[PDB]
């Protein structure tokens, strides 16, 4: 009936609203995380040159950050969003990680899951698999000191030996339209190769003990450098999944109003057949 | 008076709230606060057949709703502690009820507040 | 004849709570055709994966039916449709296909049909 | 009348290929516009490249457009329409940029157009 269309109209207009205002809001802090990441990328390429290049002099192959230990139990990062209507950004990643471990090995001993985000947290619980680390609710605009703190955590577990391999599982920015899934190896740190310019540190300490300091502090930058993307990524995806979803309900307005224009001209029609039929009738 | 008044505040402002942020899972503090309270108000208000409860022991439950001693209780419990308080309040609470027969008038907030944290200590949850 | 002076409380409680679920479902139509399936959750999933179930062991095959299709059909005893509507709305049987569900007399047919699809 | 035997086997299947291909590049265009065009793979990308070609080409040139623009004007049999399509179907001519298509009588015309331009 007439008035049953109308209503669905008036609802489906008020939530095309909603998702119109969101698409605005995540194109702003998409271009910001843009920005802010590729302001801190000449630093991750400054530091990634010189901490390999003095990494290669004295310093053994055989140091804890760098050489394998017999794998028994494995640290699995995972990042995901704080809030819904991501698309698909949380399921493909949450899905890829659940498949990759289970099918390798289900048993509930050799994992342990890290996850930043609420709903990983949640999906991960429902599983029921442990979560060693959590932190949630970042602001939109990521700062060093604020995943500094579980950085330092995460990688205080793998050095002080409670782990013997670390992964990381974040969605990656190619482009405005479309995401991808990845997955990289966080430690043990293995890009090592021949320097073919050295630039040498000072001669009286082991140089042992300042790898100790400096491939650490690389390692939770490329933690950071995975989350900036990752929050990047999120409001891309949230930005594209908006954009769909109010093209959704912009059709089907369409359709809705098409109908409701044909049932108003039907009961019109109608009325001016009555009228006729009772001008003749009398 | 008091207490429809403010009823009626409340329930319109959650009215618009939920017709649109309902759809979305998580929203802001504030807004989750409010959709609680319109979704406990809507429960509360829901009735039996042929069961007129008489005044006396409507503005003590409407009372409980706005000023927000439900919180602690289930959605799904509520039409059990509304069951459980009525008799309570024959059980316990005829002055109250006394004053309000024939004043019209809403009874001294310490004693009424006295009365509901009693029953409150009555009342199982699920 | 609904009243549960002339039904009895069990047979009642149950005819509401499947309306309250088909009414839902309803609702949620709606916005799973704009934002999906994959955004609901919670009291929604669950709806829209009942509703589904009940929608179809709604469907009967009927005694006439014989002359339009092959079929043999079937008597219900109100016990066993209370009882069978109430195991859906609990969700004893959650894990058995939806295909299963369809023109079907009682709850053991079911289970049969789903045997011979590989549960 | 598209009836298969009264325009002919060759003009028919001809026209049906012509149509075929506007119909994918209808549906595909969505795919490009919701997922990509770096998300499609070679021949779905060779379609739309064809299908550019296709919407150009049968534009035409004509004498009450010497009013609104100036451009002399062009005639075609039919003959002449079904053998350029035929051959703009199989794709050799495909190295003429779309720009050389955008409005013009016979297959012969496009060739001088093209080389002129540049």
């Amino acid at each position: 009936s007439l008035r049953d269309i109308k209503t669905r109209i008036n609802a489906t207009k008020k939530t095309s609203q909603i998702t119109k205002a969101m698409e605005m809001v995540s194109t702003s802090k998409l271009n910001r995380a843009e920005q802010n990441a590729k302001s801190f990328v000449p630093y991750m390429e400054k530091i990634q040159e010189v901490v390999a290049n003095v990494a290669l002099g004295a310093g053994g192959a055989s140091h804890p950050m760098l050489v394998s230990r017999p794998v028994k139990k494995t640290g699995y990062l995972v990042i995901t969003s704080d809030r819904g209507l991501a698309g698909a950004y949380n399921s493909n990643v949450l899905r890829l990680v659940y498949q990759t471990i289970q099918k390798r090995h289900a048993c509930p001993d050799e994992y342990a899951i890290i996850v930043i985000g609420r709903v990983g947290l949640s999906f991960f619980r429902k599983r029921n698999m442990p979560v060693i680390l959590d932190i949630t609710r970042l602001p939109d605009q990521p700062s060093f000191a604020d995943i500094k703190e579980i950085a330092r955590k995460t990688v205080g577990l793998f050095a002080d030996g409670t782990f013997d391999e670390l992964y990381m599982y974040y969605n990656h920015y190619v482009s405005a339209i479309q995401q991808e899934v990845t997955e990289r190896k966080l430690l043990p740190l293995t890009d090592l190769a021949e320097n073919k310019q050295r630039t040498v540190y000072e001669f009286e300490p082991s140089q042992e003990e300042c790898l100790d300091v400096l491939l650490p502090q690389y390692a939770e930058s490329l933690i950071y450098g995975a989350l900036l993307d990752a929050k990047a990524s999120e409001h891309a995806a949230r930005m594209t999944a908006m954009k769909n979803a109010t093209d959704n309900a912009n059709e089907l307005i369409r359709t809705l109003t098409l109908s409701y224009n044909r049932a108003r001209q039907a009961a019109i029609t109608q009325e001016i057949t009555e009228i006729v039929a009772g001008a003749n009738a009398l | 008076k008091k207490v429809a008044g403010t009823l009626r505040l409340d329930l319109a402002a959650y009215r618009e709230l939920e017709a649109f942020a309902q759809f979305g899972s998580d929203l802001d503090k504030a807004t989750q606060a409010k959709l609680a309270r319109g979704a406990r108000t809507v429960e509360v208000l829901k009735q039996d057949l042929h069961q007129p409860i008489p005044v006396e022991k409507q503005v003590l439950i409407i009372y409980a709703l706005t000023r927000g001693f439900l919180d602690d209780i289930p959605v799904e419990d509520v039409r059990r502690f509304e069951k459980e308080f009525y008799l309570f309040l024959d059980q316990n609470g005829q002055h109250l009820l006394e004053h309000i027969r024939t004043t019209k008038d809403l009874p001294n907030e310490d004693d009424l507040n006295k009365a509901i944290e009693a029953f409150k200590k009555t009342f199982v949850v699920s | 004849a609904l009243a549960p002076e002339i039904v009895g409380e069990e047979h009642y409680q149950v005819a509401r709570k499947v309306q309250q679920t088909l009414q839902r479902y309803k609702e949620l139509q709606d916005i799973i055709a704009i934002l999906g399936m994959d955004e609901l959750s919670d009291e929604d999933k669950l709806v829209v994966h009942r509703a589904r179930r009940i929608q179809f062991f709604l469907s009967q095959n009927f005694h006439v039916a014989e002359q339009f299709t092959g079929q043999p059909g079937s008597y219900v005893p109100v016990k066993e449709t209370v009882r069978g509507f109430k195991e859906i709305l609990e969700g004893k049987y959650d894990h058995l296909p939806e295909d299963a569900f369809r023109l079907v007399g009682r709850i053991e047919e079911v289970v049969e049909k789903a045997k011979a699809m590989g549960v």
